[PDB]
């Protein structure tokens, strides 16, 4: 029995998406993870995505913005999914 | 007892889960836990029509996850 | 432990639990991790517009267990 | 015995309400010791929104996180 | 280790998981951060009513809802420094 | 226990805290514990000092569980340890 | 030392503000180690300040609790 853990562990040094909570998403090189989903990334581009409002038509525009970074640790419970980019 | 045999004769199924946060994932179940984490194989992602294709494995946490069911 | 479930054991309760539901029954069984049989219940829900006007908000749903894990207050009704 | 009864419904209909304004109802196969349980030929509904949001078939795994009330022979 | 041992009956800034922050003086903690506290006021409101920044003295806060505790240079029982009013007002915990 | 172990080989290194609720603290890792709560010494409010809040807060106890994120340099980490360390993990949580 | 203070705070008048935002006041008869409490002579408030109702006994899981106002003694 391959637990999901036993094959997301098949990708580490593998680079990986990971959606987070409050409409982020994250992509680098997966170098650990535990099994609270705990994750060490390196090389990470950060994107939030948000929503701005036409304030008289209230047409939505989407609009986002990036942040990247060398070596990164995220808390696990900000983890809603991790797949591949 | 009954849903480690669940656990068991789900693997390999088509199934929808779902989490949470309301976001519903379909795909071929690859692997569980006791724990409820998942891998899923070729997910598509829907809140308000489509919103992702997947092209390789998923992993979802099983403390996000709301329901497992199996797709027919 | 601290409560003693017994003395409200056959009288109206009335139960708040943590995603926003408040529940009215009779109190007919329970145990140490306070999961409870209550019997005549009545579920209330809360919206914006629903705080005096708790009345309109009612389903009935007769016996029913309430899970424990979930309770957030306990009182006499 | 409350876990005495959720023993009891075991083969009858059940309704499973959660903690949010949804719930689930279907034949109730069994359960462990966190009240996970699995259901059979399950409807979804959202209370609020008045409607269901998916018939599903075959068994389910509901988790017991979120599980408020469950009520044996279903809804009226 | 990383005990609140060093914190203890000295001044004090609680960020609480609302986006609250808090003066106060930590009489006691346990090692799930419920923190036993004294001598509690605001921060937002001192610049209006230096009155009303004054909400008691003796509270516990449960450490579930304790997001920060920050230590201050106090000179002696009776002196703090700084006020903010016109500051993007600090969001909570959840997204 | 990896992330525990992790963060104890990062103490005195330099070290960005981003929370849950945006704001963001440079800081000295002063020590860690099995919940990885931080304190950080000779703290200072990394991206703007928009969040004023504190000023004359030098040292600050974190919750582990406000965390979002905890930015590092590339040099204070052997990713060969942490591979090998991670594919042993997994294996001993599960069994 | 807070579970400690609250075993000794036995019998004192409180004023308990739950994650739910409601209030409750009332004279605490009793708590445990994981900081559940009952309390006797009970005021249900809104935050807003909205009286809702009032009661002899009642346990609230500590869970649910914000924090309690206890008095300046």
């Amino acid at each position: 029995v391959e637990e999901p853990l036993d094959l997301i562990r098949l990708s580490l040094d593998e680079r990986i998406y990971v959606k987070m909570r409050n409409d982020r998403e994250l992509r680098g090189r997966l170098h650990a993870y535990d099994q609270h989903l705990n994750m060490i990334l390196g090389d990470v581009e950060e994107t939030v995505t948000t929503i701005e409002i036409d304030e008289e038509t209230y047409e939505e525009i989407y609009k986002s913005t990036k942040r990247n970074i060398p070596m990164l640790f995220v808390r696990g419970d900000g983890v809603v999914l991790v797949a591949p980019p | 007892q009954t849903p480690s045999d669940f656990l068991k004769q789900i693997i390999g199924r088509p199934v929808v889960v779902k989490l949470n946060s309301g976001v519903d994932y379909r795909g071929v179940l690859a692997c569980l836990d006791g724990y409820m984490n998942i891998a899923l194989e070729q997910t598509e992602e829907y809140v308000n029509g489509q919103l992702k294709n997947k092209y390789g494995d998923a992993f979802i946490r099983g403390n996000n996850v709301l329901y497992i069911s199996t797709q027919k | 432990s601290i409560l003693d479930l017994s003395k409200y054991i056959d009288k109206t309760i009335r139960v708040k639990f943590q995603g926003g539901r408040e529940a009215s029954g009779i109190l007919k069984g329970f145990d140490p991790l306070l999961n409870l049989v209550l019997d005549g219940t009545i579920e209330y829900m809360r919206d914006p517009d629903d705080q005096y006007k708790l009345t309109e908000d009612t389903r009935q749903l007769g016996l029913v267990v309430c899970r424990g894990t979930s309770v957030v207050l306990i009182c006499p009704q | 015995l409350p876990l005495e009864l959720v023993d009891k419904c075991i083969g009858s209909r059940i309704h499973i309400v959660m903690k949010s304004d949804k719930e689930i109802v279907g034949t109730l196969l069994g359960f462990d010791d966190f009240v996970n349980m699995v259901l059979e030929d399950v409807t979804e509904f959202e209370i609020t929104p008045e409607g269901r949001r998916i018939t599903k078939l075959d068994q389910i795994l509901l988790n017991g996180n979120n599980i408020t009330m469950l009520v044996p022979g279903g809804e009226g | 280790t990383s005990a609140l041992e060093n914190y203890i009956n000295r001044t004090v800034a609680v960020i609480t998981s609302d986006g609250r922050m808090i003066v106060g003086t930590l009489k006691g903690f346990d090692q799930t951060i419920n923190l036993i506290l004294d001598e509690s006021h605001e921060r937002v409101f001192s610049s209006s009513q230096g009155v009303e920044q004054v909400v008691l003295g003796l509270y516990i806060v449960r450490g579930d809802n304790v997001a920060v505790i920050g230590e201050i240079d106090e000179e002696t029982d009776s002196a703090l420094d700084l006020g903010n009013i016109r500051a993007e007002p600090l969001n909570s915990v959840a997204h | 226990m990896l992330f525990y172990s992790f963060f104890k080989s990062l103490v005195g290194k330099d070290v960005v805290v981003e929370l849950k609720n945006d704001l963001s603290i440079c800081g000295t890792l002063h020590s860690v514990d099995q919940y990885l709560n931080i304190k950080l010494t000779d703290i200072s409010v990394t991206d703007p000092e928009k969040y004023p809040h504190m000023l004359s807060v030098k040292n600050c106890f974190i919750r582990g569980s406000v965390v979002r994120y905890v930015q590092l340099p590339a040099d204070e980490v052997d990713t060969q340890l942490l591979q090998d360390a991670a594919r042993k993990e997994a294996l001993q949580q599960k069994q | 030392l807070p579970l400690s203070l609250l075993k000794t705070a036995q019998n004192h008048p409180m004023l308990v503000e739950l994650k739910n935002g409601e209030t409750y006041n009332g004279h605490l008869v009793s708590c445990d180690n994981w900081m559940n409490i009952n309390l006797r002579e009970v005021i249900c408030t809104s935050r807003d300040g909205d009286k809702f109702w009032r009661m002899p006994e009642c346990y609230i899981r500590g869970s649910t609790i914000k924090y309690l106002r206890i008095p300046d003694e």
